[PDB]
């Protein structure tokens, strides 16, 4: 499946909200994943997608929303 | 030769006003520099390292030795890892050299705990040191570092203004920050910084921390051992005395070193963000020793969150985060140094930030009960907001109660 279609199904796999066609959603602001959550999702972005993505530069400004989520799988996935 | 450090004269760093005309003087050229965009690469490199020595060369000059051995010793280790992180990357190397990284520094710590004297590699800036060089080793691990110079390197890991026991940084900010100098009304807004900051670290540490520390604490000591027992109310006394006087002199300091670092042209990150007026404890760890504080978070927590996820260690959400706050605080402690009271302020945090964490989810399952249940949610107002402030500011004095291990001499005598 394509990189963008895929991180919509897991997304509410393990938190149960759909953010498809609104997607441009800060999910911190929306309350969908908490200060725990994101390792959570980011654990089964490690096994479903078998990418490995660092934590100690990891900010609040680059993965909050669902589209620089999905934008930043494509970046680690190949260069 | 040790002879020769001892004969060296020594200043003590921000030890006094006075100390300000020589560093003034001494910066004046590359603050000047930095106005048409130049930096003098060897003047810099001078500077920095009479000011260092100077910070070293006390009774224990011999010192500066263990601060080259480190240096070559880090160099070595280093690139190493650069070396190998190239081709290959593999758990265990990583591990390896990260332990041989730290391993001065822990040296430098169980030393006490064997012998009862300090060890040979320590210096004075050892303890903050190790996490520049740390940093780089992590970073490389990750991938999020490819490029540097040994200049780029010994620039960020042997910076001289937060060098002594100064604000803690990474290096690919730090690097990127010297990398391009800020231009001239950016520049000069951190003169406008400098001097507010210097002005406010006269007071903090050199008139509030002088009343706090010096005057009114060892008075405070002599009359709670004399009254003895477990606790007195002299006990209490020392306890808020301290805890103002470790924020003070600390808090200035920070400030000093931060200006100084203005003055070099780069912005070094921020340890105080008025940590006090904290209603939680989560939020006194966003306002307290914020550059150890931030790194520990992104490099001891949620680094071992990470590994209780991906091994899927602990059976529940909760209790993963709950073994992560007690082991990285505990870390923290033994950061401080192997002393049953470090150890113990480390567990206090530990303990202390788990009972944070379970009251907030205790207070949305209270919330969740009364909504449900036809009364209105449980108050929230100015008096609740100052009760958690009231409750947050007793439990982090008494830790600088236990921090200062003054409990060592008012329980065991012996």
């Amino acid at each position: 499946m394509d990189v963008k279609a895929e991180v919509i199904e897991i997304i509410d796999e393990l938190f149960m909200e759909d953010v498809s066609d609104m997607m441009d959603e800060d999910l911190f602001d929306a309350g969908v994943l908490d200060s725990m959550g994101t390792v959570e999702l980011i654990v089964e972005l490690e096994s479903r997608f078998d990418i490995r993505v660092p934590v100690s530069e990891f900010g609040r400004d680059d993965w909050n929303t669902a589209n620089k989520i999905v934008e930043g799988v494509t970046e680690l996935r190949n260069a | 030769m040790i002879d020769f450090l001892k004969q060296l004269p020594h200043l003590e760093p921000y030890g006094n006003p006075f100390y300000f005309i020589y560093l003034g003087i001494a910066l004046l050229p590359i603050f000047i520099g930095l106005f048409f965009k130049k930096r003098f690469a060897i003047y810099e490199c001078l500077v920095s390292i009479t000011f260092i020595v100077l910070a070293l060369t006390g009774t224990h000059a011999s010192q500066i030795l263990a601060l080259l051995f480190y240096i070559v010793w880090q160099i070595i280790w280093v690139y190493s890892y650069k070396r190998y992180r190239s081709q290959r990357d593999n758990k265990w190397v990583f591990y390896l050299h990260s332990f041989l990284v730290v391993l001065p520094l822990i040296l430098v710590k169980v030393e006490p705990t064997i012998n009862g004297t300090q060890s040979l590699l320590n210096f004075l800036g050892i303890s903050y040191l190790t996490f520049r060089a740390v940093g780089m080793i992590i970073e490389m691990r990750d991938g999020v570092l490819k490029e540097f110079t040994l200049g780029e390197f010994l620039r960020f890991m042997l910076f001289m203004p937060t060098f002594t026991s100064g604000p803690i940084d990474r290096f690919k900010r730090f690097n990127e920050d010297y990398q391009s100098i800020p231009n001239r009304d950016e520049l000069l807004n951190m003169l406008e910084q400098a001097v507010k900051y210097i002005m406010l670290g006269f007071l903090y540490k050199f008139v509030l921390a002088q009343i706090f520390g010096s005057m009114l604490l060892p008075p405070l000591k002599a009359q709670a051992l004399s009254q003895g027992g477990i606790f007195n109310l002299p006990t209490l006394g020392v306890m808020y005395v301290y805890g103002f006087d470790l924020f003070f002199d600390f808090a200035g300091y920070s400030m000093f070193a931060l200006a100084v670092s203005n003055l070099m042209g780069i912005k070094s990150p921020i340890n105080f963000d008025k940590p006090f007026i904290s209603r939680d404890m989560k939020e006194f760890w966003n306002r307290w020793h914020m550059s150890l504080s931030f790194w520990f978070r992104d490099f001891v927590f949620m680094r071992l969150v990470i590994v209780l996820m991906r091994n899927k260690v602990f059976k529940n959400r909760n209790t993963t985060s709950n073994v992560a706050y007690i082991i990285n605080m505990m870390v923290m402690g033994f950061w401080h140094g192997i002393t049953w009271y470090y150890i113990a302020y480390g567990i206090f945090h530990g303990i202390g930030l788990v009972i944070n964490d379970a009251w907030l989810r205790k207070k949305k399952t209270i919330n969740k009960d009364r909504k449900k249940a036809g009364l209105k949610p449980l108050p929230e107002n100015k008096w609740t907001k100052a009760l958690g402030i009231f409750i947050t500011f007793n439990t982090v004095m008494l830790s600088f109660l236990i921090f200062s291990g003054f409990l060592n001499d008012l329980w065991f005598t012996k």
